[PDB]
Formats: C-alpha cells, structure tokens, sequence
C-alpha cells in the first residue's frame, strides 16, 4: 500500500500545503530544510522560555 | 400539492415525480426559508404526521442548516442568524421538544438541535439550551426515546461544534453522558447513545481527565460499559478506549495492568470482527504513542532536561501476549480478497509491522517459532501466515541479525513461490519484495541468485496480484544490484553487474508484462513501466545493447498510442490514456538519458515528432504539455548542440509554457527548459534571446504568476548571460537593477513558507550575479574589460551577502551560493574585494560555516573563496 | 549527479545520523514522524511562551 511516493506524498501535504504541488526532489528539500528550521526555533523557544521563568521567578510572592 | 404529500413524494412509482419535491421544496426556500424551515418545525412536532413525513421534514431543516464542505457549511449558520432573530425564537423550542415524541423516528430532531447550536454558541445565544439536555438526563424520571435521542443531540454537538468554543460547561455534558451510561440504565439503546457521545467529546474533556478524582469515575464506566452484553455498546465503549489510550497515555499508568490489558486481549481474540479489530486497534495505537515518546527520550537527552512524558514501554512489555494471538489471527484469511475490505487478518499483519518497529529486535525471537513450525503446514492458511509473519518482521530488528535468517529462508521462499494457492503467492512474492527492499545484501547474494530470478521473470506471468509484487521486487533488486557493481564500476559505471546475464529477458518480459489484457489490475501497468524504467536506470554499460532494442519499442508504443487517441468513449478511457501516456514519456526520459550520444541522434527526429505532435495536437489538455517539456529537456541534454535543428520548429511552444502562468508547473518547466538551452547552444541561443528575455522579465513583473516560478526565472539570467557571454552587456542593465531589487526583498521569517521562499530568492539571486560576472569575464585569463560594469554593484553585492551571513535562517544551499560569488568577485576585481569583506567579519564567519559544513558544494566553494582571499592580501 | 533526489542520506543524516544505516522509506517514516513531533513539540512550547509573556510578565507599578 505505502510505496516510496504515498510517502513523499504524504510528506508533500506535510511540508508545504495540501494538494498544491511541487514535484519529487523538491519535496526531499523543503523537507530537510524544514526539519532543520524547526529544530533552531524550538532551541530558540525552549531558552527564552528559561528567561521568562528565571528573570520572572523573581517577582513573586 | 401539499406538505405531508411533496415529502413523501420520494417514495412513489414515478422517476419525474421524484422531483416533486427537489423542485417545490427548494423553489420556494429562498423566498421564504425563514417560512419555510420555521413551518417545517410544525410537522416535525407534530406526533401525529407518520415518519417519512416528519423525517423528511427535518431532513429539510438539516440540510438548510449543514452541509460537509468547510466553506458551505459555515454560510448556512449566517443565514440561520441573519434571519429574524425572533424567526428562530419559536424554532428553539419548536424542535426542543420534538424530542422524545416517536419510537425511532424524532431522531431527526437531534439532527437538528444540533447544526441550529453549531451556529447559536459561537455567538453567546440559545442559554436555553445545555442547561435543557442535561437536565434530560439527570432526571431520574425521563423516558428512553427521551434521553436515548437527547444524548445523540449532544453527541452530534460535540461532533461538529468546533472544540474550542465549548471547552467550557462540560462537567454538565460530561455528566449527562456519565449517567446514560452507568450500568444502572436499562436500555442499552441509551447507554450507546450516550458511549457515542463520549467519544465524540473525549477531546474537550482535557480538563477533566487531569483530575484523577473524576477520571477513575469516567475510566471505570468506560471499562464497565465494555461488558455489557450489547455488543453495538461494547464497540462503543472500546472505541472509547482507543482513543483515551491515544489522548492521555500518560494516565494510563494505573488502568493498564488491572483492567485495559485484560478487556483488550480478550478483545482481540474475539471471534466477533468489529470487536477484535478494536482490540488491535488499541494496541497500535500504545506502539504509535510509545514509538513518539522514544524521539521525546532521545532529544530530551540531548537537551539535559527530562523527557515531558515518558514511556511505560507496554508494547514491548505485551510482546509475548500479542504475538500469538495476532500469527494466529493471520490465520482467518479470507480466499475472496480483491476486496477494498478492512478485517481481522488485515488489521494483524499491519500491527504486526507496527510492532516490529517499535521493539525492533525484540521481536524475531516472538515471532520465529510460528514461522518455523507453520511454513510447512499443509493447511494453506497457516504456510500463509507464516511467510506473512516472516515478512512483515523484516522491518525494525538489526538488519545483520535478520541477513543470516534470510539466506537460509531463500530457498523455502524461493519453492513457495510455486505454492499452489494464490494467497500463499501473492503473501510471498510480497516478502520477496520486502526482503529485496529492505536487505538487498541477501537478495542479490551469489546463491540463490540464480535460482531467485527465474522464480521471478516467471511470477511476471503470475496474476495481477502475484507480478505486482514481483514487479516492486526487480525495482528494489535493480538498483541494489547496481550499487553492489559498484566497486566493479571504473570510469563512472559498471562495466557490469550480477542481473545482466538475464537482464536481456528481464526487460524482454516486462515488456510484455506491460502489456496486460488487465494491466489495470493492481496497477501491474504502471508497476511494469516503474519496474522497466528502473531496471533502465540503474543498469551496466554492458547490457546497453539491450536498452537500445528497448527505445525503438518504447518509440513504437509512443506512436500506435497518439493514433490511439480518437477512440475514447468513457471518462474513464480519458484518464487511462493520459496515463498510459505520460509512463510513456517517462520511460523515454529514462531510456534516453543511458543511450550514446550517437543513439540520441538516429532516433532524435521520431522523439521530436511524437514530442511535437503530442504537444501540439494534445493543445487541449495542459498536464500533457508539462510531460512532453520535461521529454525535450531530456533530449536537449543529450544532444546538445544538435538540438538547434528542431529549435524552431518548437519554439511556439516554448512559448506557450513560458506564458501560461495559470498552470505554474508547466512555466517551470519551460524556465528549467531555457537552462537547458543556454546550455545546449549557447551564443546561437541568441536569435530567440530578445524574445525569451522581455517575455521572462514579464513574468517576474506581472504578479499574477505563483511566486516559486519567480526565482527560477532570476537564476535562468546567469544561465543567459553564461551563453552569450559578451552579447548579456545589452540586457544587463535591467537585469542588475532586478537583482538588487529582489536581493533586498524582506518578508515575516514568521511563516516558514515564506523562509524558503527568502531563500529561494536569496540562492536564485546569487546565482544570476554569479552566472553574470561569469559571463562577462570570458574565460581565457585576460578577464574581458566588459566585467568593469558591475564593478559598481560589488559594494551592494558583499553587501546583501551580509545580511544573510547576519540572519540565521539559511541555508547551507545560500551559503553555498555565496561563497562562491565571492571567488569569482576576488578573481574578477578582486582587490576591491578583499577590503569590503575585511570590513564586514560576519563574511569571514560564514564562509568558516562553510567549511565546518557537511555540505558538498558548501565546503569547496568555501575553502576556495578564502584561497582567493588569502591571495590578495599578500598581493600589496 | 548520483545523489540529488536519491541522495536522501542527507535527509537520513538529520533524523538518524550518519553513524548507522537504514533503507529510503525507513528514512521518510522516520521523517515524517520527526517533523510531526517536531511541529507539536513546537506547538506546545509556543503556547507555553505565550503564558509566561501574557502572565507575570508585566504589571507591578
């Protein structure tokens, strides 16, 4: 049933929009590029999210 | 007519009666809906009227007020409450009270109670409503068809109503639905209403289940409710289980052991399929929520912080109980299976993969014993079972622990491919494939291969369902048969590799195979052209001879198919050739790019012919012509130069994909097609340039076109200038002007699509600056004077590099890009380079980032541009 | 030439590493399964952010 294109499909309506489309081999790069993306805004989150518990832990009562 | 006669002029002896009412009904809606509905709501409260009268009345009541089209439905509401705000003040309890009036037939009332809310709570209205249901329910003196239809209102409430705006009062829903379940309650036809319902809310509860004082309570009904002796209930309730399993894995800690692991397995062994599918069901469901929490563990780790949740492993903790229930449910196949038909059998082997890439290696010591002991059985069911379950673990253990089983299964595998009964072959050329995908080392291993391929060039006659398989198998054989040549490949490609002595009837056969009286069973058409493009592709430069007969058949068919093409009579023939069609095309792309240069050429004007014709004529369709563009492309890459015969007998076309922006896809191609040619002819490009120049500059100012063919277009002006050369000097003034336009573009690095789109821009830019300097300097280490021009732009350009080497959302592929621009900036000015980038450290950081990348391209053109640098600064 | 479309090591490198080995759509589940978690994980920890912002992030005169 899940051929290496249901996939990529599946990857396609993943990474860009559903149903618009870019080929094969555009889809393998939004991808990794995408993965990389998400990885350095969640870093970026998780420490501000320290900031805005230490620099805020402070003011309390 | 009447009222109580057009409604129930559906169910008479009459085919243009039928309409008596499509028409009537609905030509007199609009003029007066809220007279329309509202008197509708008369009839439906009205315990005298039958039931084809009453639920044809709501049924038109429902519809006014719902539809399955997120954009349709969300218009109908408006209108519910654009109407007079004191029309529905009587409707709100005109259709309030239906409920509870017939046996099975007021249900529509529920219908109705809802998509009238699903539009009234968005909005604070209708305070009379909630409060009302519950109430149906909590007093201990309402009737069956009272509450059994209150609930459904409430379920199909939860169903439709967007979650968010009810995440409030949901202690009073939730406890209404409690009470119609406690076992207390008499009719079952209640508590399923009411265990429907829950499921259907399951998802605004979130509240709820956090607190354990009331969880235990919704947890132990629940469990109860899966023993009620109503098996519709039962369902129901361990429906309710798999999907709290999939919501609050994390409070499950305490249930599991005492109560869901039992309920469970017995429901997978039930011999009742709506039972047992659930019970599988659920323990996928553990393998997805544990599988997730593994990646949680792993990045956590590397994160020093605790993982948010974490995993009480029970999938793998439920091994030894899972497995033989689940090999053994392999067991109740199902001979008539052509079948689009989801069942037991199916829903065991599927978890079964599941749980073989959850516990991974855990697994084969479960599984092996059932294998060894029924691969044998005479009862077919049970040899099936066996290569199923060896199949469907190949996936997950260590592939070196699982190579060793696989070599001494080849044999057996090889011999039950010739089982007698279909099922056992469908089931084993299917685990062939998978063992050719997932551990090629052992397929191609020097043993069996041998004997492996006979058994396969044979299963191709199979049926649909067994060559299918055998189809994906060859895929996955071939191109592991060529990466294993691989160290037998000098000079780019290998000589040869193990599947040429048959690759001659392998191809053969496919052919044929192609050409199947049924190849629309399966798919086996397009498995065949896949499998034939692919043992194309990755073939030794020792069978060529054999790709050649091919192209001449492939050319063969291309043709007696565009003549095939005034024969369609249904829908369906259309689609079918379309795609009959494009394989074609894609077969030639495949077979093209393998033939000497030589080959290109003899059969260089039937390609272009059945190309052209097929573009041409085939000028009522649009997905054709992104097809035939991608074909010529092929072809102008390996003819090169020899192309500009057929250039203007194919211009107009070119054309064609380069205007229509309405159909993107095919503009791209026809861009990448440009490229193509600049590269293909060059300077002789010139003719059609003046053309092709204003026609593409068009495009990038009309903003009507989708914006990823933009950058394609800005990165197709380097191609340009690099063909042309000195001849750019004449469009390079706008052209300059253009990049430093689109270089400074800015866009919210808030909506990822926009940062790949930047991106884009950003790496399309560099590449024009790069292909234009490039194409200025000439190449005979003179460095043309002509260069001196965008001596100006060299400050602004180490300048929007800047920017980038400054914003952290790039790209490898950017940075790439870059450093490269810079190598050819310092090899073409380059004095003026080295100080403009000693003014701006981040250059120097981003090129280190060039380097300290894993990247390719990254890492030479990083090394090389800081040689170049290095260079000018002992030049003073 | 030989890796742009089938050079899905890069995208393999990301969600495995380098280190060991695995097989195209055993690289693309595992895509898809990491971008999924990727984008909740994401998720969550924005609408985390947006509490410790909207909170006690401000007001004490």
């Amino acid at each position: 049933r899940s051929s290496i294109n249901d996939k990529i499909i599946e990857l396609k309506d993943l990474v860009m929009g559903t149903d618009a489309k870019m080929h094969k081999s555009g889809v393998l790069r939004k991808a990794i590029d995408y993965i990389k993306y998400l990885q350095q805004v969640n870093h970026k989150l998780r420490q501000e999210n320290m900031v805005l518990k230490l620099a805020n832990q402070k003011n309390k009562l | 007519m009447e009222l109580i006669t057009i409604l129930e002029k559906t169910v008479s002896p009459d085919r243009l009666e039928l309409e008596a009412a499509q028409k009537f009904l609905e030509r007199a809606a609009v003029e007066n809906l809220p007279t329309f509905l509202v008197e509708l709501s008369r009839v439906l409260a009205n315990p005298g009227n039958s039931q084809v009268a009453r639920v044809a009345a709501g049924l038109q009541i429902k519809n006014s007020l719902t539809s399955k089209d997120p954009d349709i439905k969300a218009q109908y509401q408006q209108r519910w409450l654009a109407i007079d705000a004191n029309a529905r003040r009587e409707v709100k309890n005109y259709v309030l009270q239906t409920l509870g009036t017939e046996t099975y037939r007021p249900s529509s009332a529920s219908q109705c109670v809802a998509g009238i809310a699903c539009a009234e709570i968005p909005v604070s209205q209708w305070p009379e409503l909630i409060p009302q249901l519950v109430a149906n329910v909590t007093n201990p003196n309402s009737t069956e068809h009272m509450k059994e239809s209150t609930l459904e209102a409430i379920g199909y409430i939860c169903q439709d109503i967007d979650p968010e705006q009810l995440q409030d009062k949901s202690n009073e829903i939730l406890t209404a639905i409690i009470q119609g379940m406690r076992k207390e309650e008499p009719s079952n036809n209640v508590k399923l209403a009411a265990t429907n319902a829950l499921l259907n809310s399951l998802e605004f509860t979130k509240a709820n289940f956090d607190k354990e004082s009331e969880r235990h309570f919704i947890m132990q009904v629940v469990c109860e409710a899966t023993q009620c002796p109503d098996t519709r209930v039962r369902v129901a309730a361990l429906q309710n289980l798999v999907k709290i399993m999939s919501l609050y894995y994390q409070y499950m800690e305490t249930y599991m052991g005492p109560a869901l692991f039992a309920i469970t397995i017995e429901a997978m062994k039930s011999d009742i399929d709506e039972v047992a599918l659930q019970g599988i069901e659920f323990w996928s469901n553990v393998c997805d929520e544990e599988m997730d929490l593994a990646i949680e563990a792993s990045e956590a780790a590397e994160q020093g912080r605790p993982p948010e949740h974490t995993s009480k492993f029970y999938a793998k903790g439920a091994l030894q109980y899972l497995v033989p229930i689940l090999t053994q449910t392999l067991t109740k196949q199902d001979e008539n299976d052509d079948d689009d038909d989801w069942n037991p059998c199916k829903a065991a082997g599927v978890c079964l993969m599941l749980l073989s890439t959850c516990c991974e290696d855990d697994i084969v010591p479960h599984v092996l014993p059932f294998i060894k002991e029924h691969i044998k059985n005479p009862d077919w069911r049970y040899r099936d079972a066996a290569v199923m379950a060896f199949g469907s673990i190949l996936e997950g253990p260590e592939p070196n622990q699982l190579k060793p089983l696989v070599i001494q299964a080849m044999p057996t595998l090889i011999e039950l491919m010739k089982d007698p009964s279909v099922v056992v072959r469908d089931t084993t050329a299917w685990t062939v494939g998978r063992i050719c995908e997932l551990l090629p080392e052992a397929a191609i291993n020097d043993v069996y291969l041998a004997p492996l391929l006979q058994c396969l060039i044979e299963g191709l006659s199979a049926e649909p369902r067994v060559a299918s398989n055998v189809c994906w198998a060859f895929s996955s054989l071939a191109e592991a048969a060529y990466e294993a040549a691989d160290v037998a490949d000098d000079q780019e490609e290998p000589a040869t590799y193990c599947l040429s002595s048959s690759f001659e009837l392998i191809v053969q056969k496919l052919l044929e195979t192609t050409d199947r009286p049924d190849g629309h069973q399966n798919n086996l058409r397009s498995s065949a052209y896949e499998s034939l493009m692919e043992i194309v592709k990755n073939s030794a430069k020792d069978c060529y001879p054999a790709v050649q007969k091919t192209t001449l058949v492939i050319m063969e068919r291309l043709q007696q198919v565009l003549q095939m093409e005034s024969h369609i009579q249904s829908t369906s023939d259309r689609i079918q050739f379309n795609d009959l069609q494009s394989l074609l095309c894609a077969t030639l792309q495949n077979v093209l790019r393998k033939v000497q240069h030589q080959d290109a050429l003899q059969i260089s004007d039937v390609v272009m012919a059945s190309l052209l014709r097929m573009f041409q004529s085939t000028a009522g369709s649009g997905g054709v012509q992104e097809d035939a563009l991608m074909a010529v492309s092929t072809l102008v890459e390996v003819l090169g130069g020899e192309f500009l015969k057929y250039m203007e007998a194919f211009k107009p076309f070119l054309g064609i994909g380069l205007k229509n922006y309405a159909e993107y896809q095919v503009c791209l191609a026809a861009v990448g097609l440009v490229g193509d040619l600049c590269r293909a002819l060059q300077s002789n490009i010139l003719p059609f340039c003046d053309e092709v120049m204003q026609l593409l500059l068009e495009n990038l100012g009309n903003e009507n076109v989708h914006r990823s063919v933009k950058p394609q277009i800005l990165s197709v002006f380097g191609d340009i200038a690099l063909a042309i050369g000195g001849e750019f000097k004449k469009y390079l003034e706008v052209v300059l002007n253009t990049l430093q336009q689109a270089s400074q573009a800015q866009v919210d690095k808030s909506d990822f699509d926009m940062v790949d789109y930047l991106n884009e821009l950003r790496e399309s830019c560099l590449e024009a600056y790069t292909g234009i300097v490039q194409g200025l300097k000439g190449d005979q280490e003179n460095v043309h004077p002509d260069v001196m021009l965008v001596q100006p732009r060299v400050e602004f350009i180490l300048s929007f590099i800047d920017h980038i080497a400054g914003d952290e959302d790039h790209t490898d592929g950017v940075v790439a890009c870059a450093a490269g621009l810079i190598g050819d900036l310092c090899t073409a000015f380059g004095k003026d380079v080295l100080k403009l980038v000693e003014a701006r450290p981040m250059i120097h950081e981003l090129l280190t980032e060039g380097r300290r990348s894993k990247t390719n391209k990254a890492k030479t053109l990083a090394t090389w541009a800081t040689k170049e640098l290095r260079k000018l600064k002992n030049q003073a």
